[PDB]
């Protein structure tokens, strides 16, 4: 806290900067528990206040019922509340939430496969097209190249893309079948 | 009216800070400035945790600022809440 | 040897890439010709035959010629898209995965959400040797190696990225490599990278526009088996034009709210069906002949179908269809039933459902 | 020219009542509201014609025995044996009907295609009557506003 | 138009003072400032 206060109040001191790099890790560890607010001080100036936040406070602040109350309070305070009474409503909500998180401790103390199926369909169905090139069984195509002509050139060029489109159709059909099986 | 009131509520939260009420642009002059202001400087959770901490802490161990805020809370005076001003604006000049 | 066929192949590639849009105009004109010709069918005779009726006789062969032409043009439009826009999509995907791998370490420090098909499929490309095939930065692997090699293990990073550490420094120092000729079939089929091509095919298959063109081509192919399948190609103008595309998008702009409102309507009509089934059942005869009665609410499936079909569509409500209640002991109850049905279903809920889509358009 | 033709047929003088619609300001505004968004209006009408045509295709292929429009059993007047007639029936008696094409075509109860025809009618009512026609009207009303 | 004109009338009265026409925020910088201005400093009944 002292290092953070000094850093925020001395913004342009390399001498304190060096201490900051030397103490980076401690500041990182204490980051979750370091509470920092701004208030309207007695000297008619804005001041920053540093304080301790307990871990249990966060564990209860991310309670579900606390989030629901937070949403309700925000909605009500921003629609059905004045700017004068906004702070009074906020502090009353803070008291209510403190009581709620005190009760939460007492009570507490004691899709993916749709993506996976599509990915598997991709792998399998692209492998179906890839097996030809991986088996290297293009010896008949090489023989055709030995008798190369413009007609054979154009037909092979078209046939490659036709095979790609065939593979896409198979992929789409497989995805539809997988989705049907999943929903049923 | 109900739907666009809800939309107005949301847009107001992403446009202005809850406590100070300053617009997001002034903080957004620098990158991530509004997020920094709403997560570190002015945070609802931070204020609530400060109130809980001030309640839990012993009275004799209060600092000057904590005692001031405690007296204001006990007299139900909310002047300590920053209204239309922040640390960056109050020290806008010699800081920057 | 190959230099005289590869050049022609690339020439065909460039020709299709250049004429992609013109063939997309021609494919739209041909379908609007085919459907206009199709509009002159009649049923003539049991087995019925669909015969093209015309005073002339010169549109029947024209329909077959146009069907073949449309099929060929759609195939050429697929080829043109694969030549033109696929490399840009691959470039963007390769840039995004590289940026995430370097700046955020999406596969070293963190992991994908296991529900992101894109992120999970991109796991394959990092291991491939042929990475930034299209992206400029050919050394993102070395950058990741230097950045995360000591904290996360040099061997671990090398295995993840599918690299050999010695080769980079040996190439920086002196080296003796030997190039090989593409003439050898063994050489070329070894040079082909199976894993990167599989990843590329996955990207292309997951691309939306390629799926749209594949659907177009499938419809064109089915048009040969049944000529009326060519009528689905008239929906293509609805995406070609801007405001029609806006109208189509307006349907799904508020899809969640629309589906929930439809479910609420189905629940309300179902509650009314429950009430009618329990109390007002003798009013649901729908036959004029006294010999046989056709009761629409003896079985509740039939009753719910009657209320959802003939009830929502009717302007006045279910009372426009069901029997008049005058003189009955349940007259006032049935009257309240009909008035509330008209108010809640026709006046309120249907108006909300329509207004959602109209407001989305606006 | 209208005045001259009025001599040959006196009813041609009725076209001169449109002149007050341009003499007055708000009537001129109403007339201009029709063509203020003419491009969007024409495109929306074309989309409606395409949708009703797809529905006509579906009805012609599958739901054809439901389109008899004669009460006398002696002679049937089928409105969808020829697709020109079917498209005219759908565009004329279908768009104008409040409930949709199902208000006019025969009831599907007891048929093997009951659920398919019911989905057909409900989707026709939703897409044509509820959605597209409302958009077409709203374009001109908003132009006036 | 009639309804939202009435709403505008009301909102204008709770938003600005009738005589001076200054906005409520300037007076509301302090608590109950607009009410103080409209009841003690600038009041229609007081002027009448
Ligand atoms: N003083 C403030 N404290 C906190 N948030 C503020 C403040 N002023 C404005 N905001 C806005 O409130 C939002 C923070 O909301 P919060 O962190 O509770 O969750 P959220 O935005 O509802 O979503 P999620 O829970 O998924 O993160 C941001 O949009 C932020 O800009
Ligand atoms: N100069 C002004 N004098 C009085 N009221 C003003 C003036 N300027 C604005 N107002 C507003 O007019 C309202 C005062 O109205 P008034 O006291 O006559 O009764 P009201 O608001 O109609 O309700 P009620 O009679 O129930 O108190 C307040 O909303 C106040 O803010
Ligand atoms: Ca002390
Ligand atoms: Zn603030
Ligand atoms: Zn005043």
């Amino acid at each position: 806290v002292l290092l953070t206060n000094l850093s925020e109040h001395m913004p342009n001191d390399t001498r304190l900067q060096t201490f900051l790099e030397l103490a980076e890790s401690v500041l990182n560890y204490f980051q979750p528990f370091l509470g920092r607010i701004e208030i309207m001080g007695s000297a008619k100036r804005i001041e920053r206040v540093y304080f301790e936040i307990s871990e249990s406070s966060r564990t209860q602040w991310e309670k579900p019922q606390v989030k629901e109350s937070k949403r309700q309070f925000i909605f009500d305070v921003v629609n059905e509340g004045g700017e004068k009474e906004k702070m009074e409503l906020f502090v009353n909500f803070c008291e209510d939430t403190i009581f709620e998180m005190q009760l939460a401790a007492q009570i507490s103390e004691s899709s993916i496969l749709t993506v996976r199926s599509a990915l598997f369909a991709l792998r399998y169905n692209i492998l179906t097209l890839m097996r030809m090139l991986s088996l290297k069984s293009l010896k008949k195509q090489m023989k055709k190249v030995k008798k190369m002509t413009v007609k054979d050139m154009v037909t092979a060029f078209f046939s490659s893309y036709w095979s790609i489109f065939m593979t896409l159709l198979h992929f789409v059909a497989s995805v539809f079948r997988g989705f049907f099986r999943i929903i049923c | 009216e109900l739907r666009d009131q809800q939309e107005q509520v949301k847009e107001d939260m992403e446009t202005k800070c809850f406590i100070c009420g300053i617009g997001n642009d002034y903080f957004d002059t620098v990158p991530h400035g509004f997020e920094t202001h709403t997560l570190q400087e002015h945070n609802l959770a931070n204020y609530l945790f400060f109130l809980m901490y001030l309640i839990n802490k012993d009275e004799t161990e209060h600092t000057g600022q904590e005692s001031y805020v405690w007296k204001m809370y006990q007299e139900r005076c909310w002047e300590f809440f920053p209204a239309g001003d922040c640390f960056r604006k109050q020290y806008e000049d010699q800081l920057n | 040897f190959w230099k005289k066929i590869i050049a022609y192949q690339q020439k065909l590639l460039n020709y299709f890439a250049r004429n992609f849009y013109n063939m997309r105009m021609l494919a739209l004109f041909v379908a609007f010709a085919i459907n206009f010709i199709l509009l002159f069918y009649k049923v003539s005779t049991i087995a019925v035959h669909y015969v093209l009726e015309e005073s002339s006789g010169y549109m029947e062969p024209t329909l077959r010629i146009l069907a073949i032409l449309h099929t060929v043009i759609s195939f050429f439009c697929i080829i043109g898209y694969y030549c033109l826009k696929v490399p840009l999509v691959i470039f963007k995907r390769e840039k995004e995965v590289a940026r995430k791998l370097e700046f955020d370490g999406l596969y070293i420090t963190e992991q994908p959400s296991e529900d992101d098909i894109k992120g999970q499929w991109d796991r394959l490309v990092i291991n491939t040797q042929s990475f930034p095939n299209n992206y400029w930065d050919k050394f993102v692997k070395r950058k990741v190696m230097d950045k995360y090699g000591e904290f996360y293990g040099r061997d671990r990073i090398s295995e993840l990225l599918g690299m050999d550490k010695a080769a980079l420094d040996f190439s920086d120092a002196r080296e003796k490599k030997k190039p090989k000729k593409d003439s050898s079939l063994s050489a070329v089929l070894n040079s082909i990278d199976v894993k990167y091509q599989m990843w590329k095919l996955g990207v292309v298959f997951t691309d939306n526009s390629f799926l749209y063109l594949a659907w177009y081509m499938t419809m064109s192919v089915l048009g040969h088996y049944n000529n009326f399948f060519f009528a689905a190609h008239l929906l293509d103008i609805a995406m070609g034009f801007k405001t029609l595309r806006t109208i189509l998008s307006s349907v799904t702009h508020n899809g969640k709210q629309l589906v929930l409102t439809v479910g609420l309507l189905a629940v309300v009509v179902y509650l009314y069906t429950v009430v009618a089934f329990n109390f007002f059942r003798k009013f649901y005869n729908k036959s004029e002949d006294g010999d046989t009665p056709d009761m629409k609410c003896d079985d509740m499936l039939t009753c719910y179908m009657f209320h959802m079909y003939v009830g929502v569509r009717a302007g006045g409500g279910i009372g426009d269809e069901i029997e008049d209640p005058a003189g009955d002991e349940y007259e006032i109850y049935r009257i309240i039933f009909d008035i509330t049905f008209f108010f809640f279903v026709i006046v309120i809920l249907l108006a909300i459902i329509q207004g959602l889509i109209i407001d989305a358009f606006g």
